[PDB]
């Protein structure tokens, strides 16, 4: 029942700027902070941001910080990624989640999207 | 920041065999992480979180304990679909941080 | 700041599987000096061997209507329209 | 000794619900200016058929109940929600509420049993 969507990925210039998006349903999207993370090619995972369940507190990890924005529209259920001033570093799958955690979302449950592509060339 | 690592990179072993995965934290991170488990090709599925907490559905054949630093992740007889890549994630202090990745080879 | 806080209010109703239209303002039930952190809760249910609905509080600015008699009977959700 | 017994959500709306008095300081007559932890108007509101899942705090809860047989008899709050912390229980019985705080290790599926 529950699902995450991910959409928006494809092949950009360095420099240049790509919006991700990821559609929910089957859960109480605006009542969750919602998290981003991505993955290179071959590599592990990489936490990238977090919104709160209000879309007001955002936080990121320093490698995307100053470049990446974080948001969400709790009427449409869908959370976004703003990326800006993209390098060839970038390039990797990005994943939408609600990660379980008992300090800060107050998640009981843990559910993960289909990731989409994002090509940095 | 709080970094986290994971010992060993990689492992072989049998159907039948004990797999132990250690995660450790650059900190002391109380009894708060995440264990998940990745085969190729798919999102990562939460096996156990608050160190020792199992989810549900999660085989019985899964375990997890520790504390602060240190934190280790057992399968007590490792199945033929239990061949993948173990992570391990901290959720004490913002921004959150995943391991390295353990990979479980089939020997 | 460690303090949990209860408001409280019952009346009768007559609808069915919804929440009521007009104004009802909530009193103050209990004040406790806990001291803990809350990031999950769990409703329980008497079983033998009904319905609940659940929303979320935000940081708003209202503006509240005191009636002569010191009860509040309408209030503006500032941050809702312009 | 504990006894081992997900759906998509249902939603309502919350007209101009949830308001309370923001402090204590008696006042008549007059319109006065707050800002607080509020139940925004006309927000979407999750409903529940007494499908008891564990939830989300966030920054405070709006909770209602419609009923005309006392079954939803108390919450329970808290963090880990095992031994490891400390959590609060809020019950009530045919007498009192009653209130503790302690390290409790809740039943997966934790109700009151009656005979
Ligand atoms: C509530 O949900 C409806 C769709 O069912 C949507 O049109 C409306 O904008 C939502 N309101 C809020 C405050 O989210
Ligand atoms: C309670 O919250 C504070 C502030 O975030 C944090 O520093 C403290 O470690 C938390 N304690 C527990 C038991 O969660
Ligand atoms: C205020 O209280 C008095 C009784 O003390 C009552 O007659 C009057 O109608 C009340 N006013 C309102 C607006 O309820
Ligand atoms: C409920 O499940 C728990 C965890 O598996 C188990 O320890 C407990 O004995 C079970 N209770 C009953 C009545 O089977
Ligand atoms: C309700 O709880 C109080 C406090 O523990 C207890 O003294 C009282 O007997 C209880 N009432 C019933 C009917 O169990």
């Amino acid at each position: 029942e529950v699902q995450l969507v991910e959409s928006g990925g494809g092949v950009v210039q360095p420099g240049g700027s790509l919006r991700l998006s990821c559609a929910a349903s089957g859960f109480t999207f605006n009542s969750y902070g919602m998290h981003w993370v991505r993955q290179a090619p071959g590599k592990g995972l990489e936490w990238v941001a977090f919104i709160r369940y209000d879309g007001g507190n955002k936080y990121y990890a320093d490698s995307v910080k100053g470049r990446f924005t974080i948001s969400r529209d709790n009427s449409k259920n869908t959370l976004y990624l703003q990326m800006k001033s993209l390098r060839a570093e970038d390039t990797a799958v990005y994943y939408c989640a609600n990660l379980k955690d008992s300090r800060y979302s107050g998640s009981y449950y843990d559910y993960w999207g289909q990731g989409t592509l994002v090509t940095v060339s | 920041v709080i970094w986290m690592t994971q010992s060993p990179s990689s492992l072989s072993a049998s159907v039948g065999d004990r797999v132990t995965i250690t995660c450790q934290a650059s900190q002391d991170i109380r009894f708060y992480l995440n264990w998940y488990q990745q085969k190729p090709g798919k999102a990562p599925k939460l096996l156990i979180s608050d160190a020792s907490n199992m989810e549900t559905g999660v085989p019985s054949r899964f375990s997890g304990s520790g504390s602060g630093t240190d934190f280790t992740f057992t399968i007590s007889s490792l199945q033929p679909e239990d061949i993948a890549t173990y992570y391990c994630q901290q959720y004490d202090n913002l921004p959150f941080t995943f391991g390295p990745g353990t990979k479980v080879d089939f020997a | 700041d460690g303090y949990f806080k209860i408001y409280s209010k019952h009346t009768p109703i007559n609808l069915v599987r919804d929440l009521p239209q007009g104004f009802s303002a909530l009193e103050p039930l209990v004040d406790l000096p806990i001291g803990i952190n809350i990031t999950r809760f769990q409703t329980l249910l008497a079983l033998h061997r009904a319905a609940y609905y659940v929303g979320y509080l935000q940081p708003r600015t209202f503006l509240l209507k005191y009636n002569e008699n010191g009860t509040i009977t309408d209030a503006v959700d500032c941050a809702l329209d312009p | 000794q504990c006894v081992n017994l997900q759906l998509p959500p249902a939603y309502t709306n919350s007209f101009t619900r949830g308001v309370y008095y923001p402090d204590k300081v008696f006042r008549s007559s007059v319109l006065h200016s707050t800002q607080d932890l509020f139940l925004p108007f006309f927000s979407n509101v999750t409903w529940f058929h007494a499908d008891n899942p564990v939830l989300p705090f966030n920054d405070g809860v709006y909770f209602a109940s419609i009923e005309k047989s006392n079954i939803i008899r108390g919450w329970i709050f808290g963090t880990t929600l095992d031994s490891k912390t400390q959590s609060l229980l809020i019950v009530n019985n045919a007498t009192n509420v009653v209130i503790k705080v302690c390290e409790f290790q809740f039943c997966n599926d934790p109700f009151l049993d009656v005979y």
